[PDB]
């Protein structure tokens, strides 16, 4: 299963090419794979968060 | 004028307040009690809360006539008050002339009659949380005197919409109607802290 | 234009109101609600 | 003078609050052709025997 | 001045202080004791904690109002009080303008 | 390196501070917020 | 009018065929019909709800 | 710049060709321009908000 | 409008080419623009002066 998405339609901070934006809803919340990439992305919810577990 | 200070006119007193009133002394009681569930009883709690002080008045008496113990022990309670001796003091350190005026006040509540009927009225707020009691003024030539006390229910007042501590009573008018000076005597014990509507002592045995 | 024409002194009063419940005071002060937190610094 | 007298201008201004709230509703009047009958619930079906 | 030496004007004493708050005086009690549960409680008690006295205020005062037990066991020790004599005295070892004030 | 050579003795310091509201905690720890009805009970 | 509605993107219950899954239909707090069929249709939100006047 | 956008799932009054619809997410807080007409179009934010610059 | 011009054929400065001569009543009090170079245009009059607007 998933634990938890927290997408609400935007990701906390997804930043590529040397910018960072807020979209893509990408927000996960396990220690699977690239959790010190994880506290990057994560950690920025700035709108609400909803979580809604797609049971992966 | 009176104590708090609102100006007093000798014109009024000729009649009471509740004269011109002729529809409240054709009202009946509703007996809220009967049929009575934890949701109306708290429905009726909240609504007195807001100013609607009829139904909650109603419910008391109904509660005081209904339990055969509650009512033996607010009996006794009262009489314990009413078979006490009683006299008029003057002020501290009075004069000749405040000592003339006590002595001729405790001799005019000697003569009075009916005062053991207003002690007993005047207690019913002890359970009613407020009593009022009218006044009939009359003169015998030049001195005013208290012709008789008449006890109104409370189910005729209510509380004023920009003050919920002042009683006043229902005149079918949204603020209702301010009590006269002088014509009223309101006895109001304070059991616990709170509003006129919360001070009842019924309000704690209800449940 | 807009006349009425309506007793005063009777048992009923016409077009009778009904205070259900009394003016209260609702209030968006300060950590009691989430327009102040993860929102902007909104009171209403 | 002032040099700059756009600068200053917020310097030489007053506020003074004489417009505020200087204003009030019409008198209550339902009091006169109504009267309050308060309930508790959402609902009241009056009832009487003619 | 007042005890704590905060400086006192006479100007303030013609009113009071909530006259200008009109809106408080028309408030009504929430009744927050009505479907409690041990979690509403706690809550409540932690929101005090914070500053939000209102809350709790209105629960003590249903707590008061719904307890038989507790009303009477407050409402004796209160009248335990209210029947004392009291008197004023004056400051240790006083003098004369000092005993006339008292 | 960025420094700043500074008299700080005449009647005002260079980068002066402006405190306008002190440091009041801020704290989500009651279920009255939606971060608790929307989420497994985040506090803030 | 009817009061009533869900707009926040929000999910509900809706049963397709076998299986109960997050889509938007009726979202009404008004029932005149259907209502035995509504009710697992119209389970309560899963996230955000707010309402708005249709006034159909 | 702008400072606050106030459009993040909020719908404010829009007065358009005589029907004041909701929608487009013209929320706006600033003293730049058509400040009167700000009351107008910030007279419904009927949902929530959530506030988000643009830098413009 | 120029509620001052405040010229009387006073000799107010206008550094011009290196030299600050007086060419012309080019006194003016208004906070439109040019009041950092409105210091030296209007720094020294040098002779007596008197406003009369112009209701610009």
């Amino acid at each position: 299963e998933v634990e938890g998405v927290f997408v609400r339609a935007t990701v906390e901070r997804r930043c590529r090419a040397g910018f960072c934006f807020d979209k893509e809803g990408q927000g996960f919340a396990d220690g699977v794979l690239s959790d010190e990439q994880l506290e990057a992305l994560e950690s920025d919810p700035l709108l609400k968060v909803e979580r809604c577990t797609f049971s992966g | 004028v009176d104590v708090y200070g609102n100006p007093i006119r000798t014109q009024q007193l000729r009649e009471p307040q509740t004269s011109r009133l002729a529809g409240l002394a054709k009202e009946f009681a509703q007996h809220p009690a009967k049929g009575l569930t934890p949701a109306k009883l708290a429905r009726i709690l909240v609504e007195a809360e807001q100013g609607n002080l009829q139904a909650q008045a109603e419910l008391f008496m109904d509660m005081e006539e209904r339990d055969a113990h509650l009512f033996a022990e607010m009996s006794k309670r009262k009489r314990a008050i009413l078979g006490l001796d009683w006299a008029v003091e003057p002020p501290r350190n009075a004069s000749a002339a405040e000592k003339a005026d006590a002595d001729y006040l405790h001799e005019l509540l000697l003569d009075l009659e009916g005062l053991e009927d207003l002690l007993l009225d005047a207690l019913d707020g002890i359970g009613h949380g407020y009593s009022c009691i009218e006044l009939e003024w009359a003169l015998q030539g030049r001195e005013w005197m208290p012709l008789a006390f008449h006890h109104r229910p409370q189910s005729w007042f209510q509380l004023n919409p920009e003050d919920q501590n002042e009683l006043r009573l229902r005149d079918n008018s949204p603020a209702g109607e301010a009590l006269q000076p002088f014509g009223w005597i309101i006895h109001r014990p304070r059991a616990r802290s709170g509003y006129v509507a919360r001070s009842g002592l019924f309000r704690v045995l209800a449940w | 234009f807009a006349p009425a024409a309506d007793p005063g002194a009777a048992w009923y009063l016409l077009d009778t109101s009904r205070s259900l419940k009394p003016l209260i005071y609702q209030e968006r002060m300060k950590p009691s609600f989430t327009s102040m937190t993860k929102e902007d610094d909104e009171q209403v | 003078a002032i040099i700059t007298p756009a600068l200053i201008s917020a310097l030489k201004t007053s506020f003074q609050k004489h417009f505020q709230d200087a204003l009030a509703t019409a008198p209550s009047t339902y009091l006169q052709v109504a009267t309050v009958i308060p309930s508790t619930t959402a609902s009241n079906t009056y009832g009487w025997l003619g």
